[PDB]
RNA sequence: AAUUGAAGAGUUUGAUCAUGGCUCAGAUUGAACGCUGGCGGCAGGCCUAACACAUGCAAGUCGAACGGUAACAGGAAUUCGCUGACGAGUGGCGGACGGGUGAGUAAUGUCUGGGAAACUGCCUGAUGGAGGGGGAUAACUACUGGAAACGGUAGCUAAUACCGCAUAACGUCGCAAGACCAAAGAGGGGGCCUCUUGCCAUCGGAUGUGCCCAGAUGGGAUUAGCUAGUAGGUGGGGUAACGGCUCACCUAGGCGACGAUCCCUAGCUGGUCUGAGAGGAUGACCAGCCACACUGGAACUGAGACACGGUCCAGACUCCUACGGGAGGCAGCAGUGGGGAAUAUUGCACAAUGGGCGCAAGCCUGAUGCAGCCAUGCCGCGUGUAUGAAGAAGGCCUUCGGGUUGUAAAGUACUUUCAGCGGGGAGGAAGGGAGUAAAGUUAAUACCUUUGCUCAUUGACGUUACCCGCAGAAGAAGCACCGGCUAACUCCGUGCCAGCAGCCGCGGUAAUACGGAGGGUGCAAGCGUUAAUCGGAAUUACUGGGCGUAAAGCGCACGCAGGCGGUUUGUUAAGUCAGAUGUGAAAUCCCCGGGCUCAACCUGGGAACUGCAUCUGAUACUGGCAAGCUUGA
């Protein structure tokens, strides 16, 4: 970087995304509870792990890390593969 | 930018009297007129067609001192006017400041109307114009300055402009030297001699 | 109201799916001769109603696939 | 943001600006949405040197137009006729 | 008022008419070259190497988010952030704009007209919120690695940095019931109040962006077949969003002589040049769109980038190194080398317009405004005016009489633009800053806001434009051509030589054609030449041509696609016609005007944009559908 404002840029957009990827990995984490436990076919568990999932992509739609949208497929998808387990 | 040559070869060439000299004498008390210039000039020109539309546009222009770049653009402007574009052609050059002011009788001639519109002695509506080509409107006022009221060739060009034909579109005070452009001359206000249809027919060559 | 073509089934062995051939009668711009041109729509095609040479009718709609942004609205005559 | 401001054009040492609502990021002389009145700063006496369509700045300004400050004051000598 | 518009000539023959090519006169240009060159105005200026680049500059800003104190400046006494302020740091916003280039791209783009399944910082409207906590971290301090670039270890600290908790409905998911999600303070003043500004949620507006469809947009068939995520379907995933976007499975499709695929060339448009028009050619400057940023690839951050002056990897080049390792990207402005027939200054200023940040003052701005260079173009002006026969000299010609140069010069009268010198002197300036008084607010004459008034100020250009005065014709003309086309003729030199030439052709001892001269013609601060486009060329003919013998009827048929279709009635309203509405950016062109002394140039208003779509009508003709008829078959 040669201009001055460019290396703070640079400094900064990197802390933002060490921020920003342990942020993803956590929610994709429990997004995946959700899944492994629809495979099982274990709508006890599916709708437990649903339910902290949805406080999570929730707050990070608000974050500005993922998109509301983003965030109401997730919850659509994943009640919908639910409902289905009976 | 401007022919400073002799003035009655000019008039020599072109057959006729271009009224490039006051008019103190006779055109032929000055030059051979009736034979062109030079060594040849006693031959007889077979002049082919071509040759006829030549000479007829550079009469006009050796008339009113206009060269071919500056001329070239009346004739644009000629033809994109409404009416007949050989009329308005003559009626553009009749509306050029140093023309009106030589009408008018403050000049001998054209050349030294144009040198009092170049040397700053000229108003029009009351307004210091020096610019030979400048268009007169109608009711427009042309008028000697003040500082040049005095000058000995402004009143020896007034004497001589009575010795001709008073123009009617005009109206000159020769006291006050001032004049009213009071309408565009019509064709027949302007010269017969003038064949003003194969200059319109040379620019479609 | 909304814009309409009409054209013909030229082929209907798709799943769900058909191809509508628009007839166009236009002027030829040099030479002034009017003309016949074709345009060739992928058409969804729902109940897969429609069958080779039938006479339809078409709207613009959302794309259903790479190749599908109409669907059909009727059959106006059958084959 | 859209803004109502100047574009320069006339000849040079002569300048004749436009009016023009537009898009704050596109260049001075460029894209524009609507030209709204000129604004001649060298105008000769008895010629109209400043013409504003009020009532379609009023329109752009109901709808969010911010106005340059040259505007503004044009704006102000044209109400104060 | 806005379509006032159309020329031919030469050359095939002993001669003719026709056919047919070739050649010329015109307009034009980002031009170049040769000769020449006074001034000004407005514009234009790497078309080649998207070649390589020395040096400077082209993006910052905010202390009214925060801890702070390196200054220097005050206040306090070498000490104190106590104040004006401010280096480095954290944080916000900007850096995705503005500017450059045309490599790639033949439709992925562009143009025109439609469309649905989307997001959108700053700006704007509405309704509600803005409670209560926590853990860090740079700076800094100590030690330490390294030649450097750049790091390591420990400890401390702040916030509008970060993260829970509370709050949760016109929001998200769901049929429902229900479940679930946010936030930040700062500043001015005051007998905690108040005002200003910011923060969060949802729903709107506006603007911007993403996506889809139809028609249009180069050449090649001595490229005819192409395609397996290929075409469609179902389900999962994915995106802001529809979608083979992606994956699994099923179907076996999809494109193509209305030119697919392949190959060559190319940024597209508004427009520009030419043309009577129809067309043809073209896409520099200006404006809209797209693409690219040393080469190849990738994502991160972010409202927005797969990012010209950001990050990472690889590569080629250049450079530094202590040999371990590091650095760089002018197709920003100026400039250098190189290439080339050829294209400019390492300028001034943020005064104006506009942009970033800021409450503002202000700071930044090679955008921009200007200046420098170049006849590159367009336009204007000057280089004197009047007089002057001795028809002088001198030149050239001569049948020796003279003719011509030529009123030309000299002479004699005059004027003084521009250049030169001196003096005066507009406009581009709007504003902002201090004051004030009033009104609005508030508990408050405070602050703040608004509106007036008052006082001092702000121009890079710049020795501005422009005006006045002084002096003296004083400082200022060239280039091509003169046999015919084609305006303009003689002598001398040369003798198929030297040479000219666009063509016809010229030159062989009487050359208007070569070279010089005198004279003349055409343009003129330019004139010629070369290159290139259209024209003339009705010589690709749609407008607007031909085919017995000039080039040209397939050796003859049958026949699919295609083109075309006798006559009557009805119906339809696709073609066609009429009207309306929307759109067809601005500039350009055209018309009527306006402003620079004029013009170029600038500019107001119209017309035009000959198109597309939609709606409503008309029904003669063409088409569709139905029913016929008999003259074609
Ligand atoms: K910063
Ligand atoms: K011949
Ligand atoms: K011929
Ligand atoms: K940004
Ligand atoms: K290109
Ligand atoms: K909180
Ligand atoms: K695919
Ligand atoms: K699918
Ligand atoms: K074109
Ligand atoms: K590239
Ligand atoms: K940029
Ligand atoms: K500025
Ligand atoms: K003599
Ligand atoms: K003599
Ligand atoms: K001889
Ligand atoms: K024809
Ligand atoms: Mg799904
Ligand atoms: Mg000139
Ligand atoms: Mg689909
Ligand atoms: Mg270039
Ligand atoms: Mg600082
Ligand atoms: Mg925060
Ligand atoms: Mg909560
Ligand atoms: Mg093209
Ligand atoms: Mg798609
Ligand atoms: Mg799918
Ligand atoms: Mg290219
Ligand atoms: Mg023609
Ligand atoms: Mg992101
Ligand atoms: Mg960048
Ligand atoms: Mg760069
Ligand atoms: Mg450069
Ligand atoms: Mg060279
Ligand atoms: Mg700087
Ligand atoms: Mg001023
Ligand atoms: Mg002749
Ligand atoms: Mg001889
Ligand atoms: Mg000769
Ligand atoms: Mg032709
Ligand atoms: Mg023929
Ligand atoms: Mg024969
Ligand atoms: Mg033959
Ligand atoms: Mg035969
Ligand atoms: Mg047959
Ligand atoms: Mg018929
Ligand atoms: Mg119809
Ligand atoms: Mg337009
Ligand atoms: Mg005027
Ligand atoms: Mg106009
Ligand atoms: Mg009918
Ligand atoms: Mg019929």
């Amino acid at each position: 970087a040669n201009i001055k404002s460019a290396k703070k840029r640079a400094i900064q957009s990197e802390k933002a995304r060490k921020h920003n990827a342990s942020r993803r990995s956590m929610m994709r984490t429990f997004i995946k509870k959700v899944y492994a436990a629809i495979e099982a076919g274990d709508k006890a568990a599916a709708q437990k792990a649903f339910n902290e999932m949805q406080p999570i992509v929730d707050r990070q739609a608000a974050k500005g890390l993922i998109h509301k949208n983003k965030a109401a497929r997730h919850k659509a998808n994943l009640t919908a593969q639910i409902n289905k387990l009976a | 930018a401007r022919y400073l040559g002799p003035k009655l070869k000019l008039s020599r060439r072109e057959g006729t009297d271009l009224f490039l000299k006051s008019g103190v004498r006779a055109i032929d008390t000055k030059c051979k007129i009736e034979q062109a210039p030079g060594q040849h000039g006693a031959r007889k020109p077979r002049l082919s067609d071509y040759g006829v539309q030549l000479r007829e546009k550079q009469k006009v222009r050796r008339i009113y001192g206009v060269l071919e770049r500056q001329f070239r653009n009346y004739y644009k402007e000629a033809a994109r006017l409404k009416g007949n574009t050989g009329e308005n052609l003559l009626a553009l050059l009749e509306g050029r400041l140093d023309n009106v002011v030589y009408r008018m009788g403050f000049g001998a001639t054209r050349a030294e109307a144009r040198q009092l519109v170049s040397h700053k002695a000229i108003m029009v509506n009351g307004r210091v114009v020096n610019i030979a080509s400048y268009q007169v409107s109608p009711n427009d006022v042309v008028s000697i300055r003040e500082k040049a009221k005095k000058q000995s060739r402004v009143k020896a060009a007034l004497e001589l402009a009575e010795q001709r034909e008073k123009p009617t579109w005009l109206e000159v005070d020769a006291g006050k030297m001032e004049g009213t452009f009071k309408r565009k001359p019509e064709r027949s206000d302007l010269s017969a001699d003038i064949n003003e249809h194969l200059i319109v027919e040379l620019y479609s060559k | 109201k909304i814009r309409t073509l009409q054209g013909r089934v030229v082929s209907d062995k798709m799943e769900k799916s058909i191809v509508v051939a628009i007839e166009r009668f236009v002027k030829h711009p040099i030479y002034g001769k009017f003309i016949k041109r074709t345009t060739k729509l992928h058409v969804h095609d729902e109940n897969n109603e429609c069958g080779i040479g039938d006479v339809v009718e078409i709207r613009e709609c959302r794309p259903l696939s790479k190749t599908k942004s109409w669907t059909l609205v009727r059959v106006v005559e059958k084959a | 943001m859209v803004t109502i401001r100047l574009a320069r054009h006339g000849a040079k040492k002569r300048p004749f600006y436009q009016v023009v609502v537009a898009d704050s990021r596109n260049a001075r002389n460029g894209r524009f949405i609507e030209r709204v009145g000129f604004f001649n700063p060298i105008a000769s006496e008895k010629e109209e040197g400043t013409r504003l369509d009020l009532d379609r700045i009023a329109h752009w300004v109901g709808q969010g137009a911010t106005i340059s400050d040259r505007v503004a004051a044009l704006i102000k000598e044209v109400n104060k006729a």
